[PDB]
RNA sequence: UUGAUCAAAGUAUCACGAGU
RNA sequence: UGAAAAUUUAUGGUGGGGACACGCAAACUUCUCAACAGGCCGUACCAAUAUCCGCAGCUGGUCUCCAAGGUGAAGAGUCU
RNA sequence: GGUAUGCGUAGAAGUGUUUGGCGUAAGCCUGCAUGGAGCUGCCAUUGGUACAGAUCUUGGUGGAUAGUAGCAAAUAAUCGAAUGAGAGCCUUGGAGGACUGAAGUGGAGAAGGGUUUCGUGUGAACAGUGGUUGAUCACGAGUUAGUCGGUCCUAAGUUCAAGGCGAAAGCGAAAAUUUUCAAGUAAAACAUAAUUUUGAACGAAAGGGAAUACGGUUCCAAUUCCGUAACCUGUUGAGUAUCCGUUUGUUAUUAAAUAUGGGCCUCGUGCUCAUCCU
RNA sequence: GGAAGACCGAAACAGUUCUGACGUGCAAAUCGAUUGUCAGAAUUGAGUAUAGGGGCGAAAGACCAAUCGAACCAUCUAGUA
RNA sequence: UUAUAUACAACCUCAACUCAUAUGGGACUACCCCCUGAAUUUAAGCAUAUUAAUUAGGGGAGGAAAAGAAACUAACAAGGAUUUUCUUAGUAGCGGCGAGCGAAAAGAAAACAGUUCAGCACUAAGUCACUUUGUCUAUAUGGCAAAUGUGAGAUGCAGUGUAUGGAGCGUCAAUAUUCUAGUAUGAGAAAUUAACGAUUUAAGUCCUUCUUAAAUGAGGCCAUUUACCCAUAGAGGGUGCCAG
RNA sequence: AACUCUAAGCGGUGGAUCACUCGGCUCAUGGGUCGAUGAAGAACGCAGCAAACUGUGCGUCAUCGUGUGAACUGCAGGACACAUGAACAUCGACAUUUUGAACGCAUAUCGCAGUCCAUGCUG
RNA sequence: UGCUUGGACUACAUAUGGUUGAGGGUUGUA
């Protein structure tokens, strides 16, 4: 679940995920806050796991 | 880590600079994850260091870009807008210097003529 | 609500978070008087209009 | 008589030949 | 005497294309099958005897949808 | 403005005061108390120059009544337990007797609200009784779409190229005139051709309109996530009326062939004829 | 057979009487019983349209944001008395 | 070349262009320019008048704007652009001749600056704008040339000249290696003058008293006709109270 | 003793007074400074801990240059690389999002495009 | 050609020029 920027595309966060961690994705399902902050929600590929890169990155 | 001057990095090239800078926005994402992991590190206060950090990167290869396009539009009349000097609006409209000082042919003609003189009428 | 704009939301996204306490470290900078936060909207008591 | 119509047929003279 | 346009579809038409039979085929094919993709913005909660308006936790007001058994003509009135 | 070689942290202004007098009065001096940094007498000249009133202005306070009017519609609660400093609440949970009574005090949406939502805490304030609770306060969270909506279409209408008008700004403009004032077409020459009068755009989360539903899941979201089974729009790819008489398979009958025939000819091998399905 | 600005009446919309409640209210028009209509000149939302010596009016000088025999706002303005 | 039978070349009028380059629409508001224009009030009523040739105005500019070089005054012994102040003057005049309004010439002063067109005659388009090629340097909406490269331009651009006028001739006088204007110019071994940041703090925290919380106060400091020191620096501010 | 009336003391309520004052009001002086190269104004974002105010535009409490020469300060961290510069001033280099002056067409639509180049997957 | 992400452009009014033009406007030579 990334924060991104508000003027993010849903076709940028593909490729801005990609470009950052060697990642193919699947399927982003984005949404505003009422914070008015954007929140998009990044299901990867099957062959790919998601706590793996979450320690490669560091959310512990 | 020690401060990255423009003072230094005006000698580097515009190949070397845009990899020391992504050596920076790559350090800067790792430092935002670090600011809402709860940085166990009472802080890598980075994140005002090494923003400004690339701030100083992208004018040094932004004046870089821009001394550069002035002497290829050199001795080239129609320079682009943005390299055109700004001054005002106002005098930008107005009778460039030497065209307020045009003379009429009556005005060359009895400028020359009679000389204001330098006289003292004094008893 | 539920359908509202673009443009509304991204308003009251503003006023959401200028409704806010002093932090608690302000207080002691030389010379605040910033007693409470002055302008705390508050939903049922004042709305918006604005 | 609760049908139908557009976009030339013919014609003449030339192009009257080209490819052959 | 009881909306318009988007969008869609059919058929009619001249001209034009497809069009050899010893086949090789084709088919914006209006058949069947397969790949790939689908951005932006809203989405919580209240909807009122306490989230709305009426200076208020104001007996007022504020558009709709679903609708049980009984007795009874009945979405009535009493009971569940 | 001059003056008093004025007064002052060894205590100025102010304020209080059964300090003591002065003045006919307006007033003034003085002691003590508090206070903690400025102030006065005289001669001039001046002023935003004296308050009891103005349903005066602005702030404060009294009686009433500091506890009186009152906190009475919507049938109603009661037990015992756990809490807790304290419980008639709502604090909770078990018994419980009742009400709404499907045209509900029910479950969801529109407009409106704007985080009230949901967890963890909690003192004051607020909740016209209380309060351990709370739409409060503090801090963390939470809204997932090709299929639900917008977006797309046009309605009444906004009328909107200046041809016009007005000193301008601008215009109770179903314009009615503004060269092509056109929306246009893989269309030939020697302004593509019969053609279109209005340009241009908005205007409906109830009208018009491509298509999705079920089983699961959260403290908070669900036709949006997970599960499983579909679909629509778009682009692209691969199979799919489609090989004849005859004779290559096959002696022929047949068989590939969605159908052949036809004269001729030595039969025809030769000739010729034909598929935009039935 | 099933017509009708026909009938009694529910929801709704209205507001007759009590000159009931209330009248420092629950309310700057509400509460209660009693009534009027109820298939239509019906009741309602949303989008529009009409703007102040103007609008709209099945007409009361009614309504046009608790404002109407002339809205509201700022100014002229410290109007004049 | 014109029965609306084709073409060519001009020109005029007029189109279109995501043509190359340019302007235009600010918004401010005190002043300024042009518009447009009330009523409150006053008249002890009120209607012209008055408010006011003004609020509201409401379009357009600048550092000022507008004005401005006589289709002016005056009647004299004559003055001489405009603007501003003083005076004329609350005057001549206007006015239900009521309430009320209301200027200028002359004089005095501030400051002073003059001028350009059109149009007979001026008798070889002598003219401009780009355009590319050099050159000159600069952020030159440039200069010098060049092709005379388009184009503008005789439906007239240039020079000369302007109401208070001229243009040429004779002509007289003076005179003509010349000066004026302008860009470079180092003027002056940096020279002056002005702006600006400056830059120096000159001179006591010297002794006692009260605060005992703090001296910035209070007393002291040879003589030099008595004053610790400086003063071209006793402006102001900061400093635990009044600080050269 | 209740209660009442009168006075001072003490305590409360209350904020006058006086004394202050980085603010105003007035007068004067030196100036001319202006947007289609996008102004004035608006919206929204930006800090390690920030709500506002101030500052500011993805480079976002800044900012190249330059001056000055050790700080900022509520804590924390860094810095102290002062000799090759802290913080502040200054500001000439760069930059300046959505708007309004969208300059494609437009709205309580973060709506819809046309042409051109480039990157990526098509292929 | 199909999609993605970046850039550059496309408002009206106007001046001069350029370019294509229009006209039973006015003539001219064929």
């Amino acid at each position: 679940v990334f924060l991104t920027h508000l003027r993010a595309n849903k076709n940028h966060v593909r490729a801005a995920v990609r470009k950052l961690y060697d990642i193919k994705v699947a399927k982003v399902n984005v949404l505003i806050r009422p914070d008015g902050q954007k929140k998009a929600y990044v299901r990867l590929a099957r062959d790919y796991d998601a706590l793996d890169i979450a320690n490669k990155i560091g959310i512990i | 880590m020690v401060k990255v001057k423009c003072s230094e990095l005006r000698i580097k090239d515009k190949k070397e600079l845009t990899k020391q800078l992504d050596e920076l926005k790559n350090e800067l994402l790792s430092l935002r994850v670090a600011k809402v992991t709860g940085g166990a590190p009472s802080k890598l206060s980075k994140i005002r260091v090494v923003r400004k950090a690339i701030a100083r990167v992208y004018i040094v290869m932004h004046q870089k870009q821009k001394e550069n396009l002035r002497k290829v539009f050199k001795n080239k009349k129609y320079k682009p807008l943005d390299l055109r000097k700004k001054k005002t609006r106002a005098i930008r409209k107005a009778l460039s210097p030497r065209d307020a000082n045009r003379k009429t042919l009556k005005e060359i003609r009895k400028r020359s003529v009679f000389p204001q003189r330098k006289f003292a009428v004094k008893a | 609500a539920a359908h509202k704009s673009f443009r509304i939301k991204q308003k009251l996204a503003k006023k959401l978070k200028q409704n806010r306490s002093v932090p608690q470290w302000v207080r002691l900078r030389t010379g605040n008087t910033i007693r409470y936060n002055a302008k705390r909207r508050h939903w049922r008591r004042t709305k918006l209009k604005l």
